[PDB]
């Protein structure tokens, strides 16, 4: 994981010297959920821009991460699953980690019965 | 012996109302006449607790045959059923059960978006077949497995107004969730199965291989969707509380996931995203218009779905 | 065509493991022996379940008959089974799912702490009958519906160390739990289902009215105990990891409690309480020391047994 | 409820009141769970002694409450089962609320299968 990797105080620091520099990005490390059986990559870091909706970011992820179009993901964020149609911003508002940082999993969706 | 048993069962419900839940409504539940697409392992969990819960009218749909490894996990079927017809077989079983039950097994091909049609005229009939058997019920059990055939049924439903209850199960996991229906008075109407990715439902079986994924799951997964499912729909059935999300049996969430590795279950809520290859007020539009010439297309032509949706316009502004 | 079936559920097992979990262990849950006190609305759900993780020999210890109203409940029986036996019903149901279990039914009567003894001898060898039963098995899971059923059970099973799963339901809730396991080397020791008040187990069915209480619970309680509880022993019967409570299944919680009105679960811990009607040292001392003529006191004598374990020195303190 | 029916202020102040006068009792709040089926009775404020055990307050709960002994009963402390054996001190000092007061609930125990 990134926090088992990184103490708070360097983790509360790459996200204000983020901020700093780019007040237009937004610090989110995604990764995949514990259990889940899909693809992922090393690139855990992101600094999408507030404009962009979740639906947006959610394409990245799938794209970035060489995922098919035939199999669909779900992503949480502080357990809570956030309306497709919404700013990355307002996001980062409401589930920000006091470390700077919003924190992203991203899952494969259930689709068996 | 028949009428000694049947009040003997209706006894008991009567006891839950009179005795705890005074404010209980069964009646709703019992008249409520219920669809079941699927009639595999939760199709089976999911009767077998709508029985339970005083329910007489449940239709099964389903197109397969009853496999070897069906009956340790399809709790509908024996060892001797094996090669015969699902959905029949499923509605003679719930009446081995109790007999007064009033099950119908109808053995209908659900027409998959992703896949080429076969056979038009075969699977306009498909079709139509499907939208009135929705039509007729009031409560649709959307229990397939493949996010294809999921996409008409959600549509349909939507179309005819009828509630849905989706329930999917994941090897650790399971989702079960009520989509949202369109209601003019209110500007506020949950999501469904499809508001939360930006793909187009497609052919995920025809190019499926060991590598791609594994279908067995946690036994149970399997059990824990089927009653939570019905749980929901039966307080969903109950009025509710004037100031509150509650009735007499409790919240009625719009959506619910649940993990085994760490025995966990979370309630959550997504509003109706208006890009759904599903449930977008560009797809209705389409339909209310076109009927099975829209749909036609967007079953042979996914990318299509999202060129009427608008999941292009929002890709493509990422693009650039 | 048993073979071809059989190779069937099989391949579903090995599937899990080799595609998904491959440090799980399916043979251990396979060979696993287990033992399940009580074949109502819990055994056979949880029969179903342990079906399907490849569990293949099951034992059902039930001393009822099919009412009319179990089948609606009771997913093992039918209408045309009313009046009879269940435990045997209830393992020739198992077989009519897969075939090659070895699923048997013994119409054992469980003495319950509290209640007259009606004929010493035949309640006696009902005893040893018990404990024989349990010394077999593996996995021991409490089904019982009164809290008197749990007592005698919850002993033998400490004396025989034998692990055991209790799930019990309560009209919105459920509680599925693992008593724990006297070790010499650790000074850590789970409770059990009774360390958690300070009366002793004694009759509520023969004083029992509508008024006292109505055993009818929503359905899908008793579906969602069942899986919980399967889970559980599944969990752990897998090795646990190195430093932490968990395996390649997840945790292995000591106490599960869910309710239904808001769809939650919560998991939980008791360490044992010296002063347990049931597992409490001064308790196992006498049965270890008096064997049946201990038992057939406290059997008797619900108060001699809190004098035994000193849940009269506590009351009797506070009393002062 | 009690809470429901008493402001953080009037809450956080019997309990200092309490603390001072009487520093060997504990503010006790006991009320039955929402959904479980058993009997209550109007007294919900209890000021049991330190030394006394979750047992021995459990004891008081079910007399008090004139609940018989073949129906059992088992006790919530913010969504936890405290140890029968402890110190209703070493609970209090655990999951007292800030308000000065141990919430506790109490419900019939599941018995059916
Ligand atoms: N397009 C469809 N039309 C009608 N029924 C369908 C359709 N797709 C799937 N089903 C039914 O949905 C059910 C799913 O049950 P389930 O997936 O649990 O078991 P299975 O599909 O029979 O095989 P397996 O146990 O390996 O999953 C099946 O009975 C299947 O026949
Ligand atoms: N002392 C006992 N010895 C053996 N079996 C028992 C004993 N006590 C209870 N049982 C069995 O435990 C099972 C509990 O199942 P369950 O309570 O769900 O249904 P039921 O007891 O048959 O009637 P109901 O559906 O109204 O509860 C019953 O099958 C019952 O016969
Ligand atoms: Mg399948
Ligand atoms: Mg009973
Ligand atoms: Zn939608
Ligand atoms: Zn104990």
């Amino acid at each position: 994981t990134f926090k088992s990797e990184y103490p708070f105080e360097k983790r509360k620091a790459e996200s204000e010297r983020i901020a700093d520099r780019f007040p237009n990005r937004i610090p989110v490390i995604c990764e995949k959920a514990e259990k889940s059986d899909i693809p992922e990559i090393d690139k855990r870091k992101y600094l999408v821009p507030a404009d962009l909706t979740v639906g947006q970011f959610v394409y990245v992820i799938r794209k970035r991460i060489m995922l098919p179009p035939e199999k669909a993901i779900f992503i949480f964020v502080n357990d809570t699953l956030p309306p497709t149609a919404a700013l990355m911003s307002a996001i980062y508002q409401e589930h920000k980690d006091k470390d700077g940082f919003l924190y992203v999993t991203y899952s494969g969706e259930n689709t068996f019965g | 012996m028949l009428k000694i048993a049947d009040q003997s069962v209706d006894l008991n419900l009567k006891l839950m109302k009179w005795r705890i839940l005074p404010d209980l409504n069964l009646d709703i539940i019992k008249n409520t006449k219920v669809l079941l697409l699927g009639a595999g392992t939760l199709g089976c969990y999911v009767s077998r607790a709508l029985i339970a819960w005083g329910v007489r009218k449940i239709t099964f749909v389903d197109n397969g045959t009853v496999s070897y490894s069906n009956p340790v996990r399809q709790a509908l079927y024996n060892f001797e059923d094996c090669g015969k017809p699902k959905a029949e077989l499923a509605a003679a079983s719930l009446k081995r059960i109790f007999p007064l039950m009033d099950a119908t097994g109808v053995k209908l091909s659900i027409p998959m978006i992703g896949h080429k049609l076969v056979n038009e005229e075969a699977q306009h009939k498909d079709f139509d077949r499907l939208r009135a058997l929705i039509k007729e019920h009031d409560i649709i059990f959307l229990l397939v497995d493949s996010r294809e055939s999921r996409w008409l049924p959600s549509l349909l439903s939507n179309i005819e107004n009828k509630t849905v209850i989706n329930a999917a199960l994941g090897f650790d996991s399971y989702l079960v969730m009520r989509h949202g229906n369109r209601d003019e008075q209110s500007s506020k109407q949950l999501g469904c199965y499809f508001c939360h990715d930006v793909v187009a439902p497609t052919d995920s079986l025809t190019d499926r291989t060991l590598d791609q994924m594994c279908t067995v799951t946690r036994p149970g997964v399997a059990m824990m969707a089927s009653s939570l499912a019905v749980e929901l729909m039966t307080s969903l059935l109950q009025t509710k509380y004037s100031g509150s999300e509650t009735t007499v049996l409790g919240d009625i969430p719009h959506q619910i996931r649940g993990f085994l590795h760490n025995f966990s279950i979370l309630k959550l809520e997504t509003p109706a995203y208006e890009h759904c290859p599903a449930c977008s007020p560009k797809v209705i539009e389409a339909f209310t218009d076109l009927g099975w010439e829209f749909v036609k297309k967007a079953l042979e032509h996914p990318l299509y779905l999202e060129e009427i949706s608008g999941l292009s316009v929002i890709k493509q502004e990422v693009e650039r």
